[PDB]
């Protein structure tokens, strides 16, 4: 189950936890010189549902985005218990929380769950990012408890797809409208053919702090940015 | 063969004893007594029987006293008889190969891993004393 | 039969089957029988013994100044729930400041040995328990079961081959509620020389009778008091 | 049956059958109750010569008249034995007097029988108990099961079947002391395999006039010799 | 597949879980319809019974579950999970009001139920409530609100809702009918929702089997419509 | 008018057992100070052959040393093989 | 026929085999029927004696739960027993916090949701038995409720649990239950229970009849049912 | 055949989670220390090197812990945080409790008994 | 007839797990020890020095107070905790009674606890079997071997680990009635009857019942080995 090691490989239930994140919804993140852009795909399943009620972007701070890719039920847990732990660390040091103790904090928790032996790990695996200090910083984390830090990274559908555009297309310098315009090159490139002001979702880090963009400003810069 | 041999036109004085290797495979048409009485098996020498082969296997060649049988014999700890034979063989192979006299550890380590395929008896165990 | 191992596990005919095999292991006890008159209550058990040489393994044991208790099956859990009554005994004994009605004993008794016939991690008692008391409406002859499902009577037999004993009930249970002591203690062992193969007798050593009485104190007696019970007999009809 | 909280469909007792069955391998030993003392005898089954006779236990000293003998497992006897003593001091602590030995067993097997994991195995020891009590001397014998009887001569363990035999065939009801020792030692050296001869067996005597030093040490070389 | 026989709450290969997909239709097991629909300041309910016996009530057979003065829901499914998920519904919704002094939102209340739902399912060795419920409630700065709480714990909400046994078909009318752009006067709502129940099961029955519920801004309270004016309503669309 | 008793046996306790000791032994050179019921004791569960084995062993003891009368000392030897070193192999030692 | 073990597990088709199975446990129970009137709520069980070993008034599976309110239980009886103690420890927190008497509702509420409590987890099983719940009032009338097995309850005007529970509810409902008295109610449980199953697999059964309403002033009681006699003498000239 | 869990032996009898604890050390990160007097090095094997990564941690294998000492690592990467910060912990207090650094056998034989006590326990 | 665990019976009445974990034992290092009247003598074999570390980290041989010697066999890990535990419980007795903590103690708290962790539910038997020698009370010699199942068992001279019946065989052989000389010459003939007998992985300690422990030079012992040596030609 998850008490005990295969005669050689690995650990199957994570894997098959990895698995169900790589079956999610897809999405994209890019750390560019000033800033940081999260973007998400959310398609509703019919023409019925609101798209003012569920919110994939999602502030943990003023001043850090964090998003993901897997199951929103899941989601909302471990942000929640995000929360009370930056305010934790505000309460304890009267400073808004680093994004790696956060992200060391955050694998902690999950990797408590990953531990044995009757819990199931998250089917979900984030994208942290925040502007500590000046210069601002992506993390992704995993089910397994691990993390990583990322210049341009994606999660989900095709992936490995986006993330060869990624290669080819990204750079190490640009500002946060290219990228911008390169984040929804690379979700357009594995979405539908529809993309409109709400089937994405996007929020941006700037140095003056996190900031979520609006339906408004999404269906100005979306209306065919290229 | 079972009603001539320990069957009609019995034993009387008749020695037809039938060893084996294994145990398992067989009718239990003999093995209840009668047809086959007593049974014996084979471990694989000690190390007093370990120097024992060695001496009589080493022998053949001029010894490189300076090899530590002893090493051989308790990291080959289950050496059946075959490796003993084969080992020094190709012990002396190995040496005359560049005909020498003396056999250094070397080719004792060469030979005996030749024939000592697929050998691993570290941990387990492995991870004690 | 993959399913009949454990007490939480409904049958697919709906019969936990530990429950019948704690009533088969209740089945293997001595024979021992309980009846009453109208104003006094007589049970009468059988003692074995491991070899000739021992003593013989008792039964009657005393619990309180008007409750005593007959048992067949395990021990251990005949002395648990011996510990339990006592406890419960004493308990309202010190608040009340009177003698238990023999009802909510038992009820307590039965309301004990639910936990463990439904949740895992205890197996349900092998018990034998006959209950003779007195509260204020005179004597009562209970019973329990491993499934906890105590019953009332006014005759019962339980232990092996007690069922000649229960055809003995069967037809002297009218004749049982007018007389005293001394023919009822015979009725119960002209049970129980019925209880036992016909090629021996019923000796001193081997029986045990525990009268309470409506001014009488529960007592247990054994070969002395119970050598003028064994006379007053004769031969089975051979 | 895998297991000590399941029954059987017949009346088997499993967890305490098998124990049942774990005693028989065990050392033997035999006491015999005589009104004039309660008299003990065990083998030790010596295997080396560094094996150091007096330090294996099989009779022990509970009190300043209650003796003991074990069997089959040696570690649930070191238990039972070590809280047997401790509950006889307290009895002595609230009562300044000795608990007799029908109380001792009792007070034994009131956890004797009592395994729980949950909510811690049944044990594994035949337990011979002999005391001097206000009634004279007493024989005891108890089992796993806690299922406690007195018994006048018991012997357990290892061919018990035979020494049962052959103990109802000399034993009755007015034997003597020394009679009953010799003809234990005559049951024992039927009984055992190797020669009989001062470091095999030990006895064990306790009586009402001689309720102190429940042992003979090497005067049991005398007794043997006189066989 | 299985294979692992999806006894407990694993991850399988490929790469779902089969428990909480096996509890989306112990809703299949009521035999039992919802609908809910907001077009405008107003929110409607419509839910049948299925009583066969004389014997047997009517009152007491009330799926609409009033849990606050402004909040009402329904409820389908088994019937144990659904009342157990009611009374924590109310506990809960208490508790916001003890705590912080004032009426709670409707998407709180979703939120708290999805959550007990989730740790229902996060941690083993508890059945995951095979139950579904629909909320509605008015909110100030935001209207009517419909809303749907799933068994797994995802809750969403939406202009024209449905959960129960033939729902599909009723998404496939609501989706053939919430196209047009036209307002929803109310009677618009009440009848659109009667006869996409009524083209749903194609039954156009009396007016004593289904249950209307309703909330409107001009009486913010949760409100139970009476046979009088059911009926009034059911042949106020009889052309 | 076919089969109509239907007996039944199986192993012996040890009455039997011992009966069988003696009978092979009678059957044979042995020793007649020697007892059985503390041989029926070592033996656990056997067949008659199995103990006639066990006869065997003794004798092949007396062929090794010059034995007449078989000994309980030659069927110690004889023991200790067919229930310790014959109960399957050797496997019970080095814990008492 | 392929995983029915725990009772925290679900099916390959979506139910749990260890409710049913316990549902299907009462059905082999005795036959117990309720039916309320205008002004009160009558029980009824058919009770069997084994066969000679009885006493006729032990093991009453007739309850008496609060002042009002009492059980029909039917199934295994201890589980009865302790669901009763239950029972009583509610009414007797809700008498102790409230000062007044249990509405029947809140009463079941909390039940219904005990035995759902106790078909949840894997660690227990679901209860074996089947019980009716009546009560009366003055401000309320009568009230009949009913607890399966599962944990569901709601209420009826007449109900069956045991083997002929459609047999007693085909001849239940053409009873004229509104306009009648309990005291006609009474003879009418004699005979309903008296058509089924008089000698056919066993061989004899016992009557008891529990008795609630406003004849009693709110008090809940079995009837004197040796006063007026009201089964045999009917129960002789129903079999024709 | 008598793999179920952690506990217990096998039969012959060697263990089963603690050989395959060792083939999950084999597939990992390669380090080594040397002999040297008047100091001491590491060596360790960056795993994945791919190019979109930051590098701004300055330690991916090498644990500075208290101060005068550092560990490399290999295996299954998160248990060694849950390791490595209790190790901190374990010599912090230590030097919390005596006001001198530790001596480093006493934190060595600390951090086997925190392994040990997840050999023995089951499960 | 099953498997698992510790807790059930044999279908004939063993504990396959005690006589299994007792194998642990069986295949180990050897390590022997003898009483002599005044001076108490034992030590181990296999050094199995690899060529390039330490080894005073890796000795098998300890105390527990001044006046008691340890040894063991099977694996490490469980003598390291026993022995952890049984300092913290010779100082607790120390706590208590005055006294120097007698041998018969020690080896009660050790064979109770080995025990009662065998009982328990679920816990590994320490695969362990020590050897617990000293002198107390009027420096009176005694040695005591343990076992897996927890059986305190008083010899005279004992042999443990690998091929441990041909050295006690060779302990039956020499053990005579009939002095610090004796004992000294009586390891030295132990260490040459040792499995391997190789000369330098001989790791011997002594105590002489009023010292504390003596770790040994391999150059004596060098000597030991010449004058068996030259006893062994004085032989023909
Ligand atoms: N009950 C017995 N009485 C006397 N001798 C016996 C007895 N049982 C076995 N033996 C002896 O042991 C040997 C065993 O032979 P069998 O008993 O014929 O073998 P078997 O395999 O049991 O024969 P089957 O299969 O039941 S026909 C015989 O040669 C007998 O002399």
């Amino acid at each position: 189950s998850l008490t005990t090691f295969s005669p050689s490989g690995k650990l199957v239930q994570i894997e098959y936890a990895l698995a169900a994140v790589a079956g999610g919804a897809p999405s994209v993140g890019i750390k560019a010189a000033n800033g940081v852009v999260l973007a998400t795909e959310k398609k509703q399943k019919s023409i019925l549902y609101d798209e003012r009620s569920v919110h994939k972007v999602e502030p943990i701070t003023k001043h850090i985005g964090l998003v993901y890719s897997g199951m929103g039920p899941d989601y909302r847990v471990l942000v929640h218990r995000a929360r009370k732990l930056a305010q934790q660390y505000y309460l304890v040091y009267q400073e808004p929380i680093p994004t790696a103790q956060l992200v060391q904090r955050v694998a902690s928790v999950m990797q408590e769950y990953t531990q044995s032996g009757g819990v199931r790990p998250f089917g979900v695996s984030l994208l942290i990012c925040g502007w500590n200090e000046g210069r601002p910083y992506l993390f992704q984390s995993d089910p397994s408890g691990a993390y990583f830090a990322w210049k341009a990274t994606a999660m989900g559908k095709n992936y490995v797809n986006g993330k060869t555009f990624l290669e080819k297309r990204y750079n190490e310098d640009l500002e946060l409208e290219d990228a911008i315009h390169t984040a929804i090159l690379t979700l357009k490139e594995s979405f539908e053919g529809q993309m409109t002001e709400d089937n994405i979702e996007v929020g941006i880090c700037n140095e003056a702090g996190f900031r979520r963009l609006t339906p408004t400003e999404v269906k100005d810069y979306l209306a065919a940015i290229a | 063969l079972l009603n001539q041999l320990d069957g009609f036109d019995s034993r009387g004085d008749v020695k037809v004893i039938m060893a084996t290797n294994r145990i398992e495979t067989l009718d239990p048409a003999l093995i209840r007594p009668g047809r086959i009485d007593r049974k014996i098996e084979f471990p694989l020498p000690d190390e007093k029987t370990k120097k024992r082969i060695f001496q009589i296997h080493t022998s053949r060649m001029t010894l490189a006293d300076d090899v530590t049988l002893d090493d051989l014999i308790m990291a080959k700890d289950d050496l059946s008889g075959a490796d003993i034979k084969a080992i020094c063989t190709e012990a002396g192979l190995m040496a005359l190969r560049e005909r020498r006299m003396k056999v250094t550890n070397e080719d004792f380590k060469k030979s005996k891993e030749n024939v000592l395929y697929k050998k691993q008896e570290g941990t387990p165990e492995g991870l004690y004393l | 039969n993959q399913y009949d191992n454990d007490v939480t596990v409904w049958s697919p005919q709906g019969r936990i089957h530990q429950i019948e095999y704690a009533m088969e292991a209740v089945k293997q006890g001595s024979a021992t029988v309980g009846l009453k008159s109208k104003t006094h209550a007589v049970l009468v058990a059988l003692k074995r013994a491991q070899s000739e040489l021992a003593a013989h393994q008792k039964k009657i044991l005393h619990v309180d100044n008007h409750i005593g208790i007959s048992i067949a099956g395990l021990t251990a859990d005949a002395r648990l729930l011996c510990n339990f009554m006592r406890q419960e005994c004493l308990d309202s004994r010190f608040v009340f400041d009177r003698p238990l009605p023999v009802s909510r004993l038992v009820s307590l008794i039965g309301s004990k040995t639910q936990i463990p016939t439904q949740r895992y991690g205890r197996r349900p008692y092998g018990v034998g328990l006959l209950i003779a008391g007195y509260d204020d409406m005179g004597p009562h002859i209970f019973q329990t079961c491993p499934s906890a499902n105590y019953f009332d009577c006014r005759a019962m037999s339980i232990g092996a081959r007690s069922q000649s004993a229960r055809t003995y009930l069967e037809r002297h249970m009218s004749e049982f509620m007018e007389c005293n002591l001394n023919e009822l203690v015979k009725h119960g062992l002209r049970a129980l020389r019925e209880t036992l193969p016909a090629e021996q007798d019923l000796t001193t050593k081997n029986v045990s009778i525990g009268i309470v009485g409506k001014d009488l104190e529960f007592t247990i007696y054994d070969d002395d008091d119970v050598s003028p019970f064994l006379e007053g007999l004769e031969e089975r009809p051979q | 049956d895998r297991g000590v909280n399941t029954f059987s469909p017949e009346g088997r007792l499993f967890q305490v059958e098998y124990a049942i069955e774990a005693i028989k391998l065990g050392s033997t030993a035999i006491g015999i109750q005589t009104s004039e003392g309660v008299c003990l005898a065990v083998e030790k089954r010596i295997t080396s010569p560094l094996m150091e006779p007096s330090s294996i236990e099989k009779i022990v000293e509970i009190d300043a008249h209650i003796g003991c003998a074990m069997s089959g497992l040696i570690a649930d006897a070191k238990t039972l034995i070590d809280k047997a003593r401790v509950e006889t001091q307290n009895h002595w602590f609230t009562y300044n007097e000795t608990m007799t030995v029908e109380s001792v067993t009792q007070a034994v097997s009131n956890l004797a029988l009592q395994f729980g994991e949950e909510d811690s195995r049944p044990f594994g020891v035949a337990l011979l108990f002999g005391g001097v009590d206000e009634k004279g001397p007493q024989l005891f014998h108890m089992d796993p099961s806690g299922t406690f009887v007195q018994c006048d001569a018991r012997a357990i363990g290892s061919a018990s079947e035979g020494a049962q035999s052959s103990l109802q065939e000399v034993y009755h009801k007015s034997m003597t002391l020394k009679e009953a020792i010799k003809s234990s030692l005559i049951i024992l050296k039927q009984v055992m395999e190797e020669k009989l001869n001062a470091t095999n067996i030990e006895l064990a005597t306790v009586q009402p006039g001689q309720n102190f030093h429940m042992f003979t040490k090497e005067e049991l070389e005398e007794v043997i010799k006189d066989i | 597949s299985a294979g692992f026989d999806r006894h407990i709450t694993i991850f399988s290969p490929e790469g779902r879980l089969y428990q909480v997909e096996y509890a989306f239709k112990a809703i299949n097991q009521g035999g039992l319809t919802s609908v809910a629909v907001r077009g405008k300041d107003c929110a409607v309910i419509v839910t049948q019974k299925k009583v066969p016996d004389k014997l047997l009530d009517s009152s007491t057979v009330t799926h609409l579950f009033k849990i606050t003065e402004n909040i009402g829901c329904v409820m389908t499914g088994m019937t144990a999970d659904s009342r157990s998920q009611v009374q924590r519904a109310r506990y809960e919704a208490a508790n916001w009001k003890y705590k912080y002094g004032y009426e709670i939102p409707v998407d709180m209340l979703c939120k708290r139920i999805a959550d007990i739902s989730q740790v229902y399912t996060q941690n083993a060795e508890m059945r995951p409530l095979g139950c579904c419920m629909i909320l509605i409630g008015i909110d100030e700065e935001q209207g009517p609100q419909v809303y749907k709480c799933d068994p797994a714990g995802y809750y969403c909400g939406f202009k024209a809702t449905a959960a129960g046994v033939k729902q599909t078909e009723s998404t496939s009318f609501l989706e053939k009918k919430v196209k047009k752009k036209f307002d929803w006067t109310f009677e618009q709502t009440v009848e659109t929702a009667i006869t996409c129940l009524s083209t749903v099961l194609s039954i156009d029955f009396k007016p004593s089997e289904i249950e209307v519920g309703v909330v409107t801004v001009e009486n913010p309270k949760f409100r139970i419509l009476t046979e009088a004016e059911i009926d009034a309503h059911l042949v106020a669309l009889a052309e | 008018g076919r089969l109509d008793r239907k007996i039944e046996f199986s192993l012996p306790d040890l009455e039997g057992r011992t009966h069988i000791f003696k009978i092979h032994a009678r059957s044979m050179s042995v020793e007649r100070d020697i007892r059985f019921e503390l041989l029926a004791r070592l033996c656990p569960n056997s067949t008659g052959a199995e103990i006639r084995s066990v006869c065997t062993e003794a004798g092949m003891f007396a062929i090794r040393a010059r034995r007449k009368i078989a000994t309980e000392k030659d069927f110690l030897e004889a023991v200790n093989k067919v229930i310790k070193s014959y109960a399957k192999f050797s496997a019970t030692p080095r814990y008492m | 026929t392929g995983y029915d073990l725990s009772a925290s597990t679900f099916s390959p088709d979506g139910r749990v085999f260890q409710v049913e199975y316990a549902m299907k446990a009462v059905e082999n129970s005795s036959t117990a029927i309720g039916i309320r009137c205008k002004d009160g709520v009558v029980f009824g069980v058919e009770k069997l004696v084994l066969s000679k070993l009885y006493e006729e008034g032990s093991n009453k599976r007739l309850f008496n739960v609060d002042r009002h309110v009492g059980m029909a239980v039917a199934g295994l009886l201890a589980d009865a027993r302790s669901l009763a103690d239950i029972a009583r420890e509610e009414a007797s927190n809700f008498r102790s916090n409230f000062g007044y008497n249990i509405p029947l509702k809140h009463l079941a509420d909390r039940v219904a949701m005990y035995v759902h409590a106790y078909t949840l987890y894997s660690a227990v099983r679901p209860f074996g038995c089947s019980f009716m719940l009546g009560s009366y009032s003055v401000n309320d009338g009568a009230q009949l409720y009913m607890i399966d097995p599962s944990g569901v309850s709601y209420g009826y005007w007449g109900c069956a649990i045991g083997k002929a529970r459609q047999a007693a509810k085909t001849e239940i409902e053409k009873l004229q239950m509104k306009e009648m008295t309990c005291r006609d109610i009474v003879k009418e449980v004699a005979k309903i229970i008296y058509i089924v199953h008089d000698e056919v697999k066993d061989k004899a059964f016992e009557l008891e009849l529990s008795w609630v309403g406003e004849l009693t002033n709110g008090r809940h009681e079995i009837v004197p049912k040796d006063i007026r006699e009201e089964a045999e003498k009917y129960a002789k000239e129903s079999l024709k | 055949r008598y793999d179920s869990r952690t506990t217990i032996f096998s039969p012959e009898g060697r263990l089963y989670q603690v050989e395959y604890a060792m083939e999950a050390i084999g597939h990992a990160g390669t380090c080594l220390g040397i002999l040297a007097n008047d100091g001491v090095l590491l060596a360790a094997e960056r795993r994945n090197i791919h190019k979109l990564l930051d590098e701004v941690f300055f330690s991916e294998k090498i644990y500075k812990l208290n101060e005068d000492m550092a560990c490399s690592v290999a295996g299954i990467t998160s248990d060694a945080n849950v390791l490595t910060n209790e190790l901190r912990l374990i010599a912090q207090r230590y030097l919390l409790q005596y006001q001198e650094p530790i001596p480093c056998e006493q934190l060595v034989t600390a951090l086997c008994d925190i392994k040990q006590a997840y050999t023995q326990f089951g499960g | 007839s099953y498997d698992r665990a510790i807790t059930v019976f044999s279908p004939d009445g063993h504990l396959f797990q005690v006589e299994y974990a007792q194998e642990a034992v069986k295949k180990g290092s050897t390590a022997v020890g003898v009483r002599g009247r005044d001076i108490v003598v034992l030590g181990v074999e296999k050094k199995s020095v690899a060529k390039l570390q330490d080894e005073r980290t890796v000795r098998k041989i300890c105390a527990l107070d001044d006046n008691v010697c340890m040894a063991f066999a099977g694996l490490t890990a469980d003598a390291r905790i026993v022995i952890n535990r049984a300092r913290v419980e010779c100082q607790s007795h120390r706590l208590t009674v005055e006294d120097p903590v007698t041998v018969e103690y020690i080896t009660r708290y050790i064979a109770s606890l080995k025990q009662r962790y065998t009982q328990s539910n679920g816990r590994r038997p320490f695969g362990i079997s020590a050897l617990i020698v000293g002198f107390d009370f009027d420096g009176t010699p005694r040695l005591y071997q343990t076992d897996p199942s927890g059986t305190y068992h008083a010899w005279k001279a004992n042999a443990i680990g690998r091929g441990a019946k041909s050295v006690r065989e060779f302990l039956e052989k020499n053990y005579t009635d009939e002095t610090d000389d004796l004992t000294i010459k009586l390891v030295i003939k132990a260490l040459l009857e040792v499995v391997q007998s190789g000369g330098k992985n001989i790791e011997l300690a002594v105590m002489r019942r009023d010292q504390s422990l003596k770790i040994l030079n391999p150059e004596e012992i060098e000597k030991y080995v010449a004058e068996i040596e030259k006893e062994k030609e004085e032989n023909e």
